[PDB]
């Protein structure tokens, strides 16, 4: 969970490219020429050019900087906040009620813990 | 104000574990600028004295790493040993923060995860731990200016990152009208002393208390923990609806600092009262705002007016052009001819850059900018 | 060649072709190639060879490799009606190699 | 006995005197030597006089008179030597209650390169006031002006030995080519001028010191002098954070002319080709017997007309107002910063005590301003 890839400025763009790849990791620092593979999950992150941009704006180039490593990316969800003080309120509510210590019930509709579980569950299978 | 929402400072909050995480603590970040000699020295004095736990710093006398870490040869044993840096002390009580606005680059990328995590993450080196610091904030800032001036973006006249900028829960600003008819009066404190050259009767006559303050700081957050119940809620919300009308940490400030309130007064449930000036304090900021912005700035008439135009122009140079390129040169031309919103040529050469890369554009040269093809 | 990872006698090493030499050399992305790069490939691509001055050691080694190079047209799939030299960023001179 | 001692004491301690065997290098030794040791016991840290004093009292003119006579050696500059007069006086401080001081002390800032010999100056000082101490910058190590733990023989063991700061506190401390002394200094002296505070975490020093020392600043303008196309501080080098502390800055400047010129050298051909400069007529001060009378003043501790403070004010808000109606840039320093009014209380504070006052009269004050305006604004010529 790798947040603000922005601060990635242009370091990492090159990062991705194994990562998107094979997730080897090539190390040569001479010491040895070494490519490590890897496998890991991208949650991944960054800010809209402008603040939110995408209004109007088309988002590639309204994201702009992920350059080719951009087409690596398989799902996207724009987010941008329109008040419905119907639902600005909701919200609100919803804050309050945790800003509030107590009472909290905001207990999910499965058990975490069974869910940690489950998640092994689910792995196992192989459709 | 300022002693106020420092006073809250010392109460501030209540930390909240939840089941397990929740921990948002009762932590308050202030920041403060304004005309320099402002005493604005003398305030982080004061505090650093009260606070027990707190430190002192100096911009750019700082980097990163002496907050954490040092990790030094221990040579005492001929060892090496890790030496906390000034962070990991400050866990507890508050921080004390000359310069900000100086502090180095690569320094207060700390910050960002110290506000936001109340705790700290080294991976580096040979131990990798994640250890918690919690503690306040107070920095100091001088505008540019050093007097930011009138108008101007206020916003940008402090320079940092908005969004850093807003990470501070209270963002004081201090400024000078030249009430005549003030400097009179600080003219009479501050002539004061005098006499006594020994030490006697600083504020008098005016009812202080002074040890029994710190005991009295000491209790309160020892025995008492409040709890706003419901009745804030309603307008508490209003407000930051208001705000929006800005941000939800804004929120979370008030509800954080508000609880400092009635923390003070020894309150284990919150007026709905209270929360008022727990508003108006943010509102100083505001009533500070009056004599993000990087976006609104950036919106047409500003880039979405800048870029929109530009297109524009491209558009009709094109069709004037039967559809030819337009000229680096007539664009320029054109673009400060109708004059106005002033679109100076570098800005321009930026906005087409933009574009072009935007794909927005098509266009080349050196001396020749050609037209566009937007197909985006 | 360069000072090789910390201590060691320092060891003179061919970029891809020299090691494809009469192989294969393969790759992509030349738009994003730097320049000093690029002075390398159109120099092979003419001579066949590549000669080496730096640091005492002065020589041309002989890169036989065939070129097989994936590109990207300059943004949009298809840039332009317009020829492909103007679609895409490449030099002609290179490209015409 | 242990505990009791700092660095930067003046005690009279009392002790035998004892020695301890040792020698140098062991070719270097004929025998037995002794190299000694000293033991410590014990440690101890206005009549007919007021005439020696009152011979320069009842010349009056004492301000101007003993301002002359302040390194008369150099040519030109009054209004200088002048300041440097009340530098040497300093007063009156004070404490605020809780209580918090007021310094209490002059920092004095000389600009202008490369000739004035302005260090001549210093080098006065130096020599004529007690517990003044000159320093340069590359020139003064930060570790001189800090302290070292460092172990001290005979007793034991690990002692802070301090330097500069530390060791003419209480007394001027003088600093040359303020522009070379780089950054860490730069640092401790932006903070000494919190006065009385040096303060050392490093390694086995946890300890604060107190620095009672004054400040005088020579530095040379950015190279090579004064671009007058360039801006004040745009000339100048330093930050206005320290500036803000220096109370006085006087920046000395120079255009040639003829008619001066031709008086200062004058003054270079009698003297050197007299010993002696001043003649017909000025009688320049004994530093000693000045000295004396310096003492004499120093016990005064006046205290200001309500007048004078109202004055004061109102002067005050002229102050911060032109200084601010100025606004963008050449000219400047602004702002008039409280301090500015704070330094110039002292200041006449001052002026008030060469009158030995308590009374602190209005013309001391508007002397004290006449001289602000003086220091600076020199930028017009």
């Amino acid at each position: 969970c790798i947040d603000e890839f922005d601060k990635m400025d242009i370091s990492d763009q090159v990062a991705i490219h194994e990562a998107m790849e094979q997730q080897t990791i090539s190390i040569a620092k001479a010491g040895i020429h070494a490519t490590l593979n890897a496998r890991t999950s991208i949650l991944a992150a960054a800010n809209p050019v402008g603040g939110r941009y995408n209004r109007k704006l088309s988002l590639r180039g309204n994201l702009n900087m992920t350059a080719p490593i951009m087409s690596r990316f398989d799902l996207f969800f724009v987010i941008l906040d329109d008040c419905n003080e119907k639902i600005d309120t909701e919200l609100a509510s919803h804050i309050v009620d945790l800003h509030m210590k107590r009472d909290e019930a905001i207990e999910p509709p499965f058990s975490a813990e069974q869910l940690r579980r489950y998640i092994k569950y689910a792995r196992t299978f192989k459709p | 104000d300022v002693k106020k929402g420092i006073l809250l400072q010392l109460f501030g909050g209540t930390n909240k574990t939840f089941t397990k995480g929740g921990r948002y603590r009762g932590d308050i970040n202030i920041l403060l600028c304004g005309d320099p000699s402002t005493s604005k020295s003398q305030i982080l004095q004061y505090v650093h004295k009260i606070t027990p736990r707190g430190v002192y710093t100096s911009g750019k006398g700082s980097s990163a790493v002496g907050l954490t870490a040092y990790i030094t040869r221990d040579v005492d044993t001929k060892q090496l040993v890790l030496e906390s840096g000034a962070l990991v002390l400050s866990d507890g009580g508050v921080c004390c923060i000359d310069e900000f606005d100086k502090m180095s680059d690569s320094t207060r990328s700390v910050l960002h995860e110290v506000m936001e995590q109340q705790t700290i993450s080294i991976a580096k080196a040979g131990i990798i731990t994640t250890l918690n610091a919690r503690s306040s904030i107070l920095a100091s800032a001088n505008p540019i200016g050093s007097r930011y001036n009138p108008n101007l973006p206020v916003t940008e006249n402090i320079d940092l990152p908005p969004p850093l900028l807003s990470r501070f829960d209270l963002v004081y600003l201090v400024l000078d009208k030249v009430d005549e008819k003030n400097d009179r009066e600080l003219a009479k404190h501050l002539t004061n002393l005098y006499l006594e050259d020994k030490p006697e009767h600083i504020s008098q006559d005016d009812v202080l208390p002074v040890e029994f303050l710190t005991m009295y700081i000491s209790y309160a957050k020892e025995h008492i923990h409040p709890i706003i119940t419901e009745a804030a809620k309603t307008e508490l919300v209003r407000a930051y609806v208001g705000m929006r009308k800005a941000t939800t940490r804004q929120l979370e400030s008030m509800i954080r600092l508000a609880e400092a309130h009635a923390k003070m007064k020894l309150k284990n449930v919150v007026e709905l009262e209270d929360v008022q000036e727990a508003v108006r304090l943010i509102r100083s900021a505001i009533k500070d705002y009056a004599t993000m912005n990087l976006v609104q700035t950036g919106k047409s008439v500003i880039q979405r007016k800048l870029q929109e135009d530009l297109s524009r122009e491209i558009m009709n140079v094109l069709k004037d052009q039967a559809s030819d390129s337009m000229s680096f040169n007539e664009l320029i031309k054109q673009i400060n001819e109708h004059s106005q919103d002033r679109v100076e040529s570098s800005d321009i050469q930026e906005a087409l850059s933009r574009l072009q890369q935007e794909d927005k554009v098509i266009v080349l040269g050196e001396g020749v900018r050609r037209s566009v093809r937007l197909n985006n | 060649v360069r000072k090789d990872p910390i201590t060691k006698e320092w060891t003179l090493e061919g970029g891809a072709l020299v090691l494809a030499d009469k192989g294969v050399c393969l790759i992509d992305e030349f738009d994003k190639m730097n320049d000093q790069d690029r002075t390398s490939i159109h120099e092979a691509m003419e001579q066949q060879s590549i000669s080496i001055s730096k640091a005492g050691i002065v020589t041309t080694l002989q890169a036989r490799c065939s070129i097989i190079a994936a590109a990207n047209p300059n943004g949009g799939r298809y840039n332009s009606t317009l020829p492909l030299a103007q679609n895409v960023s490449l030099t002609e001179p290179i490209l015409s190699r | 006995l242990v505990r009791s001692l700092s660095p930067g004491d003046i005690v009279d301690v009392t002790g035998i005197f004892l020695p301890a065997p040792y020698t140098g290098f062991k070719a270097l030794k004929a025998g037995l030597l002794t190299e000694t040791y000293l033991e410590a016991q014990f440690v101890r840290q206005t009549s007919d006089v007021e005439e020696r004093v009152m011979e320069l009292i009842t010349s009056g003119d004492v301000y101007n008179r003993l301002a002359k006579s302040i390194a008369p050696e150099i040519y030109g500059n009054l209004d200088v030597k002048k300041a440097l007069l009340l530098l040497l006086v300093g007063g009156v401080d004070k404490r605020v209650g809780d209580g918090m001081k007021i310094r209490g002390d002059i920092n004095v800032c000389l600009m202008g390169d490369p000739g004035v010999a302005k260090s001549q100056l210093l080098k006065a000082i130096c020599k004529i006031s007690p517990r003044g101490v000159y320093t340069t910058g590359k020139g003064s190590s930060g570790v001189g002006l800090t302290a070292a733990v460092m172990k001290d023989p005979v007793t034991d063991e690990m002692i802070l030995e301090g330097g500069a700061l530390v060791l003419a506190d209480n007394g001027i401390c003088c600093i040359d080519e303020f522009d070379k002394m780089d950054e860490s200094d730069r640092t401790a002296i932006h903070e000494v001028m919190e006065q009385q505070t040096i303060s050392i975490s490093k390694a086995g020093i946890n300890t604060t010191l107190n620095a009672r020392t004054s400040i005088l600043a020579a530095a040379n303008p950015l190279y090579g002098r004064y671009n007058p196309r360039l801006s004040p501080l745009d000339n100048i080098n330093l930050p206005a954070a320290l500036l803000s502390r220096f109370d006085i800055l006087f920046l000395m400047l120079d255009i040639p002319s003829r008619d001066d010129d031709e008086k200062l050298a004058e003054h270079v051909t009698y003297v050197h080709m007299h010993n002696k400069q001043p003649d017909l007529d000025f009688t320049p001060v004994e530093p000693s017997k000045m000295r004396e009378y310096i003492a004499y003043a120093k016990t005064k501790r006046p205290v200001m007309s309500e007048a004078v403070n109202d004055y004061v004010v109102q002067a005050y808000i002229r102050l911060r107002q032109d200084s601010k109606r100025e606004m963008d840039s050449k000219f400047s320093f602004g702002q008039a910063t409280p301090r500015t009014l704070l330094g110039i209380i002292r200041l006449s504070q001052a002026l008030a005590k060469l009158r030995l006052a308590d009374m602190v009269d209005i013309d001391d004050v508007e002397e004290a301003l006449r001289l602000v305006r003086v220091s600076k604004e020199s930028l017009y010529q």
